[PDB]
RNA sequence: AUAGGUUUGGUCCUAGCCUUUCUAUUAGCUCUUAGUAAGAUUACACAUGCAAGCAUCCCCGUUCCAGUGAGUUCACCCUCUAAAUCACCAGAUCAAAAGGGACAAGCAUCAAGCACGCAGCAAUGCAGCUCAAAACGCUUAGCCUAGCCACACCCCCACGGGAAACAGCAGUGAUUAACCUUUAGCAAUAAACGAAAGUUUAACUAAGCUAUACUAACCCAGGGUUGGUCAAUUUCGUGCCAGCCACCGCGGUACAC
């Protein structure tokens, strides 16, 4: 389908079954469907803890670098995954959400102590 | 393989092109605002909530330049948003002006100037963006020296930043593999990157225009 | 709000630097594979073997 | 295993709560019942039994069931009498007690519903309410005038005179009756009419009798079931609830229930489907017994042996009640000897390609009562030689049917 | 195919038909639970509700997602090179228009098409080009499925006209043997927008209905068949009638009804 405009994006395509999410890190044209045609599958991501309490993420770092060079954008979840991986800096929103969680738990603890 | 030619397609395409060209709306129509309901009558689309106060209480660039000889050519024009969001002098030099002559009061138009953002003057003149925006103010001839007298800040910015953990590890491992045993820390140069503030004017030349 | 603005500024600076580096690496790889010593040596070897 | 869903046992005295009254305005043709209803609602033949939830100046709410007065709609009048709990008979003293007036009186007697006489057109000359009461004496409606219980009210629906007294009498009789019903639990009601809207599907205008109806309920009636999809009023505005004695139009009907059928709420869609299957199986057993007797007769005959002027009619109506009325008029045919009348197919809805195909197959005529036939249907009918006859009035349609019967022959059948 | 039944008075050969296997739709009879998957027959007509905003005004998007299969060798390869991304450029990626090649099924009782070619700068000249190795023509079909092509009410197109558009989600009438909710939230991913917190999204997610299927369970089993092919019938009733059969066949006082 001849798309006007658009641009490559490295993003998560949701596969899996109901109640069982699973993501394929695919470098795809942004206008293309979420789970549709993709230029290249750069990795995978299982968001459910496995028997060892792990969320397995596989990042084809070489091709990810090649596509970032070739001019592909990064969706926010992919940016946060890379930030956790240390391939990127931690996302400003990850940091701010961590601080928000710290403040929220602090309020909860303070109220529990008071009551 | 040869298909029946689609003559009507081309006919309609050219006709629509000509109609658009000949009926392109005028700035007076595109940038007209209903101060009572805060909607643009031409399209009937409300303006963002945050801009209501400015629309009600501030004047446009050509609105100011309608009360100046040569339409204020050669004067410095500033913005309320810039004045609020910065301490350094922010203003355009306003080399050229072309008002919207059909306007009842000539308060819409198209301007060209040289920007002085945060006290750094560009090396050329280019078009003024956000002319239709309601946050504008005129720099008076007097007090202009006080306004535009700026003392540059030191340019000591971090030339390099640490690599992200994993990238640094990979770089070091690759170097050791190659054979070098130098312990110099990998660093990421950031001088080639200049972080323009998010309110730096864009290129009105490439900015598009609303259609009819 | 201010802290987040500063964080985003620094983050985008660093990410743009990284993206510049990756773009440079991609360009260098393609440049090499196209017109590098190894590639030209292989081409010349093929031509000489053919002759 | 019997899976039928039956009406819940009579409500407990404690569970009982006051409810509105249900009034049916019966009477013979053109005695101003429609005018009286319009005056009460603050807003020339009736052909539909219409339910309206009116609010009186006292603040009370009363459900009025305006019924047709024509002789044809005896079924509609009987259904209205059965569902309602008060019969405000309307009689024009100038015209006097008539055949349909007596029919309504008998229906009220059967239903065991208090009757209130409203003398209509009392403004006009020759109006003799005393004579009306006297004549009613013969038909057992002993007006309070002649030492009785029935309240007679002189009114002039056109001029709106004494209607306040009529409403006051109705309210007083309602309070005396002390009508109450359980507002909670599974809903119970009766279908007042059913039809097919091109937008809303199969709809049924019903009157709730118990419980409260709400969107998402599962209802069963006859061989039909529904998941209540849209509950609407006379004016179509959606209503979130339908308390007892509330007229409500219910959408979401999988099948079009027969008029007057009981609607009972069940637990779930699977339970409703089980109930419908069981009811269909019961009907199948009954029809199977009938067919078994017929087949046994035929087989005995075969074993012992081993030892034209016909009018085919398709009927399409706007509502099931209208279709039933036309069917009764047809069944009153008695001149089969000179010409036979055959009913190929009856249904509710605009003339459809299936109706046209049946007409073509049986050389039939389509009679559409208050229904349309799109230009596509008209073109197909012209192409296939079918004749569509769209009538908006029952007696006009009956006249046309008689004319066709004579053309086949005048027809000896008198509708009466 | 590991084959079987069937031509005949009988054998052999050829041969069609049917059986056995596996799916899918519909129908009859019947049915307990949980998880998942899939789900109008129709390019016929649509009530109603929603499905595109964002944002300090401009711009950007609403050309995407989503849908249907009417039409149908526009999909794949190469050449060239638009638009878009790579904060600017860089060449890199992506991919249009154009040009070259490849590209469904049947009908030859569709065998001729009728300008379908070439040269010349031009003028103009030559009379050529496709075809029994299937041209031209008719009918049918969405395809080569990480998905792709095509259509977007019809007039191929859509200035113009007919007319007032669900082939977006839910739903409806008609139609067919064929028939899912007129649910909830953007919490996750995707998209749009913004510098950003964030907002929007009938995409999507999580639910609703359906033995259509797979998995698991069930302490309440129905359906079909019982002459042979083909697992499996006791006694009655009927008596070439009623009836039964996928093929062979049965029923004239029955392991076939
Ligand atoms: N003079 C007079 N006329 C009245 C009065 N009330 C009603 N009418 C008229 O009498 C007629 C009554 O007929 P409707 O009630 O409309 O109809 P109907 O009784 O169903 O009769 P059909 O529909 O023909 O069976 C109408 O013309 C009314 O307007 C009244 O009080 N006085
Ligand atoms: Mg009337
Ligand atoms: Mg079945
Ligand atoms: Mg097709
Ligand atoms: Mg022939
Ligand atoms: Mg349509
Ligand atoms: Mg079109
Ligand atoms: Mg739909
Ligand atoms: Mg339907
Ligand atoms: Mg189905
Ligand atoms: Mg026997």
């Amino acid at each position: 389908k001849a798309y006007r405009g658009g641009h490559l994006t490295i993003r998560l395509a949701l596969g899996g079954c109901t109640n069982r999410p699973f993501y394929r890190i695919v470098a795809a044209h942004n206008k293309c469907p979420r789970d549709g045609r993709f230029v290249e599958q750069l990795g995978s991501y299982d968001p459910l803890p496995n028997s060892h309490g792990e969320k397995l993420v596989a990042l084809n770092l070489d091709r990810i670098r090649h596509w970032i060079g070739c001019g592909a954008h990064l969706s926010k979840p992919m940016e946060k995954l890379l930030g956790l991986a240390g391939f990127f800096p931690l996302h400003p929103m990850m940091i701010t959400n961590a601080e928000r969680l710290r403040r929220k738990r602090a309020r909860e603890v303070l109220l529990a102590s008071q009551k | 393989k040869k298909v029946r030619p689609r003559l009507i397609a081309e006919l309609a395409r050219r006709v629509r092109a000509l109609r658009e060209q000949l009926n392109r709306p005028r700035d007076s129509q595109l940038y007209a605002v209903d101060y009572e309901t805060l909607t643009r009558p031409f399209s009937g689309r409300r303006l963002p909530v945050r801009a209501w106060a400015d629309v009600r209480r501030e004047s446009r660039l050509l609105q100011l330049l309608g009360r100046l000889p040569l339409f204020g050519l050669g004067r410095l024009v500033t913005r309320k948003s810039w004045l609020w969001q910065h301490d350094e002098p922010c203003y355009w030099r306003l080399t050229r002006v072309r008002p919207d002559y059909t306007a009842q009061n000539l308060d819409h138009g198209k301007a060209w100037g040289i920007l002085t953002f945060k006290g750094k003057t560009e090396s050329e003149a280019r078009e003024i963006e956000h002319v239709m925006y309601h946050d504008w103010r005129l720099v008076p001839k007097h007090e202009e020296e006080a306004f535009t007298a700026f003392t540059p800040a030191p340019e000591d910015s971090l030339a390099s930043v640490p690599y992200p953990p994993l990238l640094r590890a990979m770089i070091i491992a690759e170097r050791q593999k190659n054979g070098d045993t130098s312990t110099e820390e990998p660093m990421l140069n950031v001088q080639r990157i200049r972080m323009e503030p998010w309110d730096y004017p864009a290129k009105q030349e490439d900015k598009g225009r609303a259609k009819g | 709000f201010f802290v987040l603005m500063e964080r985003y500024q620094h983050y985008r600076q660093t990410v743009r630097a990284l993206r510049m580096e990756f773009v440079s690496e991609v360009q260098r790889k393609v440049h090499e594979a196209r017109a590098g010593v190894l590639a030209e040596r292989k081409a010349l070897k093929d031509a000489a073997e053919h002759r | 295993k019997n899976k039928d869903a039956v009406r819940r046992p009579q409500a407990d005295p404690a569970l009982l709560t006051p409810r509105s009254p249900v009034v049916t305005i019966m009477g013979h043709v053109d005695h101003g019942k429609t005018t009286l209803l319009d005056k009460f609602r603050k807003t020339g033949i009736t052909q539909h039994i219409g339910a309206f939830l009116v609010s009186l100046p006292s603040g009370e709410k009363i459900t009025f069931l305006d019924t047709p007065g024509h002789a044809a709609f005896s079924a509609m009048r009987a259904r209205g009498a059965q569902v309602t709990d008060i019969v405000v008979l309307v009689v024009a003293a100038d015209d006097g007690v008539m055949k349909q007036t007596v029919e309504s009186i008998q229906h009220a007697k059967d239903a065991q519903v208090p009757i209130i006489l409203a003398v209509n057109k009392c403004d006009k000359a020759e109006a003799d309410p005393e004579k009306v009461k006297k004549e009613l004496l013969a038909y057992d409606v002993v007006c309070e005038d002649y030492g009785g219980d029935v309240q007679a009210v002189p009114v002039s629906a056109l001029t709106g005179d004494n209607l306040m007294a009529l409403a006051e009498a109705t309210v007083a009789l309602a309070e005396m009756l002390e009508l109450k019903a359980d507002p909670n639990g599974p809903v119970e009601g009766t279908v007042i009419e059913s039809f097919t809207d091109k937008g809303r599907g199969l709809v049924t205008t019903a009157i709730i009798q118990r419980g409260t109806l709400r969107k998402g309920s599962v209802l069963v009636a006859g061989k039909c079931w529904a998941k209540v999809r849209l509950m609407f009023d006379e004016n179509g505005k959606t209503i979130d609830e339908a308390y007892p004695s509330m007229p409500v139009g219910i959408t979401g009907w999988r099948d079009l229930p027969s008029a007057g059928e009981e609607i009972l709420e069940v637990e779930s869609e699977p339970r409703a489907r089980e109930v419908v299957d069981w009811r269909k199986y019961e009907q199948e057993q009954e029809k199977g017994q009938e067919d078994l007797k017929i087949i046994e007769e035929k087989r005995k005959e075969h074993k012992e042996a081993h030892q034209s002027n016909v009018l085919s009619v398709i009927i399409k109506g706007d509502v099931d009640g209208s279709v039933e009325a036309i069917l009764n008029i047809i069944d009153t045919y008695d001149a089969s000897h000179e010409c036979e009348l055959e009913l190929v197919h009856f249904g509710v809805g605009d003339v459809s390609a299936n109706d046209v195909n049946l007409a073509e197959t049986f050389d039939g005529v389509i009679y559409g009562f208050n229904v349309n036939a799109g230009n596509v249907i008209q073109q197909s009918a012209a192409k296939k030689g079918v004749k569509i006859k769209l009538h908006k009035i029952i007696y006009r349609l009956v006249e046309d049917l008689q004319e066709e019967l004579s053309s086949r022959l005048k027809t000896s059948w008198d509708p009466g």
